[PDB]
């Protein structure tokens, strides 16, 4: 029967580090060192009643009463230095490898079957497709959620550090590269090959990504808001008195490769997550009712050895690469 | 009795919950167990306010 | 009444247990509270400590207590025009009057 | 039938940045750069009790007692340098675009219907009306709340930054431009066209607005007060040892265009806000009882496809541009 092990875990791969931020002049972009970080600050904000009230209270007096006593609230905002028109973001990326290698498995038969299926898939076709998809996300600024929107010029520089020095540099353009379309390029192919090798375990791979986006003088950046609990209801993530973006928040966008979602109605690339859940869209594609579900596909391809379509196999390999907890009680 | 039933991975979390409006806690507990939407989640029952009424781990019995 | 009674007992026990309190940080809103428990003038101190406190009456303690209770106990905005709000304000005013009167004789 | 989404959010558009302030001489207006900044300072302010007496008039004996115990208070004030008669305010403005594009929606049908209605409205008539209204606010000094009152000469300069270089400059006069009246001008039309294009997504748009107001030597500016949260009752907002104005406080004035409120327009422009709330007036125009409410108008124009009057449609588009949280 080879029942799935009640306890299954897969260590995540492609785990990047924190992303520091700084400001500077687009001209000095060639020389970007010693730039002061953006420090978070607090500013008083006088709110109002913008919430949608129910139909129970329609008396106009109640509304005027609320305006008498305003709602005082404190928030945190981060703005570029007095004289700075370009924002800089620096984050590293590592490739561990052994995606299919399970971290912990209760039954040996299941682990052996999984390793066999993974080796078979790799032999039939390599991870070059996933590596190429990840290369586009790393090249473009898709990792940014709101900083990219409304940008004049975005320039990404992906370096390669092997022994601690700059081995091979790469420079791309996020704006020129299509957001919803993937195009082939010599540099993209080289990067995809390097990522595939690292994942296969041919050697250590470290890539330092640095992006420069033109926003404007004195503009306000949108860092990752922290969790709270005039009481401050908005806390911006800051490390070493410097603004930054969460590691998981970056790794989530970076893995927005999956584009075979059943909806196929203009949504475009969707982050690889079980059940195709989307917070912004509020809809979870690839529901369990359909055979395209990740759990159903893996269970079938393991117990019945039913190899699904190349698209489903790619999605399943992406999920295994991302890692997680599977099985049941 | 309005009881808020919430689900979270670890007992320490802040996730919204459904209002059962049941007569007693035992009813809310049986309803949460019968309608449990996940295997590894930790059921957390709380009153209308922020006070935690009780919690139950995946592999453990109800606790208050 | 029980709230004012339990409150005065805390100040009484504090003055009857602590020999005194020197300068402390956060004196912006805590200045009125320090005037609740008044230690005696030190032998090595000056004569300007009691002189300034003698001509000053503790009147901000009542406001700080009223605001503290208002923030501690929750009320409804729509109920401000209801009969319950009138009795609540009347009770709070009656309590604040006796509270301020009790401290008025303290300095005097 | 079709229901709304319990969770709806629209990212704000036309989001400006902080406004730095400096002092200089009208003669040196050309040398705008290198003007020193205004540093906030603290001063002791002693005042009596001017609060209105309670319903029960007390005896006059207690009143004299208050005088014997004055209330010491410390506040913060900002004044121009020893020799400076002109104040300068510099702030940038960006146009993101995609106002109608919803940031997040639970139901796809609702999002598609909204995008369809927005495209239909744009095809029928463009945002040129909103762009023209915004152009007037940017041209005039409406952004200043108290600094403008009692000014000799106010000169606004709205530049256009393209790929880092100044593309097109503009110079207007707030005093010459009517505060309660909107008049047409070639420059205003050009600015409105540029704003409409930016909003439509024809390209990046950055406008640097710099105002110079003649106040007087050693005058006292009125920056945005911060929350008290050193016995300082009044704290002025200051960044990098320089006074400034809040982003929202600037965007509100820059967005004080809506004038079709149900009232007879006895007052000046009112910023687009839900329930037409007004802080200074203390009243809320466009009460929910009427049908002109933003929520009611959008619900009708979405579920029943009832297109309201052009004025209501303009107000609804302005609200969507401003952005916010709707639904439940």
């Amino acid at each position: 029967i080879l029942s799935t092990a009640s306890v299954l875990a897969f260590e995540r791969k492609l785990d990047p580090s924190d992303a520091l931020m700084s400001a500077g002049a687009w001209a000095q972009r060639d020389a970007s060192q010693e730039w002061p970080a953006v420090t978070v600050r607090e500013k008083s904000v006088r709110g109002t009643i913008s919430n949608r009230l129910k139909t129970k209270d329609r008396d106009p007096a109640k509304l005027d009463a609320s305006i008498q006593s305003p709602n005082l609230q404190t928030v945190d905002v981060a703005n570029l230095p007095s004289d700075a028109d370009t924002l800089k973001v620096r984050f590293t990326l590592r490739v561990l490898g052994g995606a299919g290698t399970p971290s912990a498995c209760n039954d040996a038969a299941y682990r052996d079957k999984l390793l066999q299926t993974v080796a078979t898939y790799v032999n039939d076709q390599g991870f070059a497709e996933l590596a190429r998809r990840y290369a586009h996300n790393l090249a473009n600024a898709r990792f940014l959620w709101r900083n990219r929107v409304g940008a004049e010029a975005v320039e990404v520089r992906i370096n390669h550090i092997r022994q601690g020095e700059v081995a091979r540099a790469w420079r791309f353009d996020a704006l020129a590269i299509g957001l919803r379309d993937f195009k082939a390029d010599a540099e993209l192919d080289a990067l995809a090959e390097l990522i595939a090798s690292g994942l296969s375990g041919s050697g250590h791979v470290l890539l330092e990504v640095v992006a420069f986006a033109r926003i404007g003088d004195g503009q306000e950046v949108f860092p990752s808001q922290e969790l709270i609990l005039g009481q401050k209801s908005k806390t911006l993530y800051s490390v070493r008195d410097a603004a930054a973006i969460h590691s998981q928040k970056i790794g989530n966008a970076l893995r927005t490769i999956d584009t075979w979602y059943p909806d196929e109605d203009g949504l475009g690339p969707i982050a690889v997550e079980p059940y195709g859940s989307v917070t912004s869209q509020g809809k979870a594609y690839r529901q369990p009712k359909q055979k395209l579900d990740f759990y159903t596909l893996l269970d079938n391809w393991v117990l019945r050895d039913e190899a699904p379509a190349v698209e489903q196999q790619h999605y399943v390999i992406a999920n295994l690469i991302r890692g997680g907890v599977f099985g049941e009680a | 009795s309005t009881y808020i039933i919430k689900e979270v991975q670890n007992i320490n979390s802040d996730r919204e919950g459904v209002k059962v409006e049941t007569t007693s806690l035992t009813s809310a507990k049986r309803i949460a167990s019968k309608n449990q939407f996940f295997h590894g989640t930790v059921l957390r029952i709380e009153s209308e306010s922020g006070n935690w009424l009780a919690y139950k781990e995946d592999g453990k019995r109800w606790i208050e | 009444a029980q709230i004012c009674d339990e409150a005065l007992q805390y100040a009484a026990r504090l003055r009857e247990l602590e020999p005194g309190w020197s300068a402390t940080p956060g004196c912006q809103l805590h200045d009125a509270e320090q005037l609740w428990l008044d230690p005696l003038r030190a032998q090595t101190d000056e004569t300007f400590l009691q002189r300034r406190l003698r001509g000053d009456w503790p009147a901000e303690v009542g406001n700080r207590f009223a605001n503290w209770l208002n923030r501690a106990v929750s009320s409804d905005s729509q109920i401000l025009g209801s009969p319950e709000a009138a009795q609540w304000s009347q009770e709070l005013s009656k309590e604040l009057t006796m509270f301020k009167e009790i401290l008025e004789d303290e300095r005097d």
